[PDB]
RNA sequence: CAGAUCUUGGUGGAAGUAGCAAAUAUUCAAAUGAGAACUUUGAAGACUGAAGUGGGGAAAGGUUCCAUGUGAACAGCAGUUGGACAUGGGUUAGUCGAUCCUAAGAGAUAGGGAAGCUCCGUAUGAAAGGCACGAUUUUUCGUGCCUAUCGAAAGGGAAUCCGGUUAAUAUUCCGGAACCAGAAGGUGGAAUCAACACGGCAACGUAAAUGAAGUUGGAGACGUCGGCGGGAGCCCUGGGAAGAGUUCUCUUUUCUUUUUAACAAACCACACCCUGAAAUCGGUUUAUCCGGAGCUAGGGUAUGGUGUUUGGAAGAGUUCAGCGGCUGAAUCCGGUGCGCUCUCGACGGCCCUUGAAAAUCCAACGGAAGUUGUUUUCACAUCUGGUCGUACUCAUAACCGCAGCAGGUCUCCAAGGUGAACAGCCUCUAGUUGAUAGAACAAUGUAGAUAAGGGAAGUCGGCAAAAUGGAUCCGUAACUUCGGGAUAAGGAUUGGCUCUAAGGGUAUCAACUUAGAACUGGUACGGACAAGGGGAAUCUGACUGUCUAAUUAAAACAUAGCAUUGCGAUGGCCAGAAAGUGGUGUUGACGCAAUGUGAUU
RNA sequence: GUGAAUUUACUUAAUCAAUGAAGCGGAAUUUCUAGCGUUAAAGUUUCGCGAACUGAUCCGCGUUGA
């Protein structure tokens, strides 16, 4: 059996993307999905965050809190390493600072 | 090893000429060529496009700013040699 | 390239490690 | 539509307002099917025990409307 | 007879392709602290810029007056690398990629991406593998005398701000293309000024070369400067011709 | 096409409208000088040009 | 008015003449009817043969759709038939699009030009608008803080599926089952007098789990090529069950039917974490990457459907057996892969090419506020969703070519055999059997075939034709830029059938792929189809590529390379009537502009 | 155009460059690291995030630079 497009788009482009079904009815028809979801990227090293799912940017907005963040510092926004960094490198400088401070105030 | 002389360009057939053929083979083998990275140490770093080299080791991801086809440049190595002897004298 | 076939490997094996042994 | 795996649950659900009608459908293998609908579900509970089937069907509240095959 | 193909450049067909570019690169707006002192970047991400030989650098500044970050796009220089700190300032340090005044420097020092005036952000040795070398100073006019890549002296403000090092990307011009095809990627992203036909293979109506039984100008072709614009084709007031 | 604007659908409506035979009625009228429509059109013949 | 290749209209001889010859093809019976080569039904014979003559859409058309009716006219024969003529009927959306967003680009406003029509200009030489605090402040307001619009029915984007239904409409109606956004309060639970929850060493998890201004991040959001792995549908296949074809004979067989949607729940291992410290270095992909910046190993975390299990849901759909709408059954259990289409995953290659924006959406940092009361991105119920498009064709008859024209016109789906193959040839589903016919085989012709002996003697010229041709094995010159030339040239081999020999997975299963060995046949063999003739050299352009649409495809143009010239911005070059005008220029000499030669040597 | 002795200077007319027209002219007197920097506060003087004054000098005011 061939198929044809539900809509009146022809040409598959990248919004007009059909997938292959059985339906009870023993017939071979298109159903029209959507493009695949994005995880988000890290806001520093840029790789995908761990512990959150794949959706598409509206797609977020039915998601609860806690799916969406990851209970710790930039939950959602860094990946762990990034955080980790982030917290040496603040207090190691921040200890510099001081000890520059101690050094000039002399 | 398969061919004698023209190496990777003999991706380019029998076209352009020998001597034009012959200089892109000292460039391209430059622009091709894994280089070590000067931040990690591994051998990491590789083109992404004219100027920009980029390293794919874990945890270092560090992107260059270099030569069209090297990492470094003479007339760069030059310059920062006569830079750094500037700022000392300074 | 070595190791034409599965019965080709397992005789190198057998050979190996018996020679030494 | 909802799977019910318990059967209090499925006297609550229709005890709750949106229940509007539950039908009794009786399988060739002997498993009832008790299906509720609701506002936005259709709930449905396998019972494969019969003697557990008719006591919930005569648990089943008498205002509710209960419908055959 | 007909306009001709230098002409019709005024636009149009022939404008810039620029969907893709990256920003205008631009060292920082001469302010009160990099008059004064100094300010420190970060060099946030190194990139291709299309239509350009030379890689363009990301930098955060921070506003000095507002809580908000200024990510400023500059030429990057050879050595640039992304999570490097940049200097821009009086009193910068001279290394590499820092942006210091003219006068700042001493005589020798290789710069690029040259202010020829100050405050417009650079405007000189911008290209890849180019650079600017200071001649030297004189403090009393305040001026900076420098060699540019085509090899000429220029003065320049004492004020006017360079970034030390070469541009990145050099020896991009080494490689011979070896094809059409390749010269029509180049300058599929810059403008719409290739392939090229030659006037004498031309007709008379559509250039000064074009027309004869055989392809030849029949006139000399360096031309003066008070020429018309449909005149000025070939040699444009050349002092000397030929190769030496 | 299927897609049409609400204004080509109007101007079709009257086309069609406008493409149809004169009442009988009319032929039999006092002074009546109209008999058969002049300004009929089909479909392959003569398009609408909108 | 006899003339002007006069004007307009009319009409002749040619003339019942040229002609109605591309796309394999029709035939019999019956029906209807005044009338049948052409309409309809049945039977037969065929073709398109999945890159279709099939099923759909976009542009364009506009009612051609559908039923009924039919004197003409039109369908270059015919006509009872028709996209023709007449009469009615027909397109139903919160979910499919338009609308929303921005793209290249258009285009107001501020301004400036212009005698003016109008031109330029798009955050610019604009006073181009907001938000928050307060016993109410001299009951005449104070104190703070920071860009139009239009433009995409192929781009971005909230959310719908199955079965059924009409003469003609369906993701729109009907039945059943969902989903999205917005809004209000209500119910149940959760946090809180230790104000804004706990657990896990960690990656992070949990049904919740206040967060203002401000700032920042992400998604939206992205090239092309190559293999590899996963899924789905298809193809294929072993049994079972229902009918059906075949049955001189043979065939536990030949064919058909064996179906399961959105949605809902549960389930499910390259990155990351933990312990541990590795050289006799190990791990590992088809492809060589990885590790003292922590390998291997061990144990975890995350990602999670087009997967599995169930709900939907068998009551549906399908197939069969009866009965006069109804009643009985069946709708089962498995395999397989260098297969096909789509998709996903993890990778590799390539670039002097690095391959959109914006609307929307989410997050973080920050810490304003804050016995009842406060919060609550948690589970539930509750209500709503406008406007326009929607029939039909999408083409050997619905579009454009004056037409029902052998032309042209974007794209989706894509069965079996042969074979490397989406080749050609043949077939299944579907579609069609349409193109004036009949009878005759004169010359000439168009389109195909073949020809003894010779073999280019033909001709301006081997023009046309022939010959060669797949695969396997052997063999392969000059020359060369060392890459090529090269399938050089030259030889041999090819069927059927019975066999073994190896090549994989857990005793046993799955799968075409090569090597032989005989035996056998009008010395046959890529048996149809398919499918290079070759060699020695000259002139010339290096090459791939481009042009005179409709007489010139070339040696012409382009090209890489080489070279020259101008220009360091108050500048070169180009444009504008002007301008507070534009292009190069989101540019800076490795640049732009102007030319001439035309790879290499 | 304005001055100072053809020679020098000045800028308000015009020209050019930059920007969000932020620190111009006088006087008084932030560099080992890809982190964060906002929604003042201590001090002083009146009367709690109510004020004031400084913290964060004054003056000129020509947005700066050629």
């Amino acid at each position: 059996q061939r198929v044809t497009y539900r809509r009146r788009l022809a040409y598959n482009t990248r919004s007009n993307r059909t997938r292959i079904i059985k339906t009870p009815g023993n017939n071979i028809r298109y159903l029209h999905i959507k493009k695949l979801g994005t995880i988000p990227r890290c806001g520093d090293t840029g790789v995908p965050l761990q512990g959150i799912p794949a959706l598409r940017p509206r797609e977020f907005a039915r998601l609860s809190h806690n799916k969406k963040t990851v209970q710790r510092a930039y939950g959602g926004c860094l990946s762990a390493n990034a955080v980790k960094d982030r917290i040496v490198r603040a207090f190691l400088i921040e200890e510099q600072k001081i000890v520059k401070q101690k050094l000039k105030q002399l | 090893k398969r061919t004698k002389k023209v190496g990777v360009t003999g991706k380019y057939g029998v076209r352009y000429g020998a001597s034009l053929r012959r200089d892109v083979r000292k460039i391209e083998v430059q622009q091709h060529s894994r280089y070590q990275c000067p931040f990690c140490g591994r051998n990491t770093v590789k083109r992404t496009a004219a100027g920009i080299w980029c390293c794919n080791g874990k945890g270092c991801k560090k992107v260059l700013a270099g030569g069209a086809w090297t990492v470094t440049t003479a007339a760069a190595t030059s310059a920062r040699s006569t830079i750094r002897r500037l700022r000392e004298m300074v | 390239n070595t190791f034409k076939h599965k019965r080709a490997l397992i005789e190198h094996i057998q050979r190996a490690k018996a020679e030494a042994n | 539509p909802r799977q019910i795996s318990d059967i209090k649950q499925f006297l609550e659900i229709a005890r709750r307002k949106d229940a509007t009608s539950a039908r009794i459908k009786k399988n060739t293998n002997k498993d009832v099917k008790f299906k509720l609908r609701c506002s936005k579900y259709l709930y449905t509970l396998v019972v494969a025990d019969a003697k557990k089937a008719e006591k919930l069907r005569q648990s089943l509240p008498p205002d509710l409307t209960v419908t055959e095959v | 007879g007909r306009v001709i193909r230098a002409q019709r450049k005024s636009g149009g067909i022939f404008q810039a392709h620029t969907r893709l570019r990256k920003g205008a690169a631009q060292l920082r707006t001469l302010d009160f602290a990099e008059r004064h002192g100094y300010i420190r970047g970060v060099v946030q991400k190194i990139i291709h810029d299309p239509g350009r030989g030379a890689p363009l650098a990301k930098v955060a500044f921070r506003n000095p007056y507002h809580y908000r970050t200024d990510v400023e796009t500059f030429v990057a220089t050879e050595g640039m690398y992304t999570g490097q700190f940049v200097y821009c300032g009086k009193n910068a340090a001279l290394t590499v990629g820092n942006v210091l005044p003219v006068g700042e420097m001493p005589e020798g020092t290789i710069i690029s991406n040259v202010e020829e005036k100050a405050g417009d952000r650079g405007a000189l040795g911008r290209s890849s593998g180019n650079y600017v070398i200071i001649v030297g100073h004189d403090v009393d006019t305040g001026k900076t005398r420098v060699k540019l890549p085509s090899g000429a002296k220029k003065v320049v403000p004492s004020s006017a701000r360079g970034v030390v090092g070469i541009v990145a990307g050099g020896g991009r011009i080494d490689k011979p293309l070896l094809k059409a095809g390749r010269a029509f990627h180049k300058y599929r992203v810059k403008r719409n000024c290739w392939p090229r036909t030659r006037g004498v293979a031309m007709n008379p109506v559509d250039h000064p070369h074009g027309g004869g039984n055989h392809q030849h100008v029949g006139h000399s072709t360096t031309v003066p400067r008070q020429s018309a614009p449909g005149q000025k084709v070939g040699l444009i007031a050349a002092r000397r011709t030929g190769l030496l | 096409p299927s897609h049409k604007s609400f204004r080509t659908k109007q101007k079709l409506a009257k086309a069609a409208r406008q493409n149809r035979p004169i009442p009988q009625w009319i032929r039999l009228r006092t002074g009546n000088t109209v008999h058969y429509n002049m300004k009929r059109r089909h479909w392959r013949r003569t398009k609408l040009n909108i």
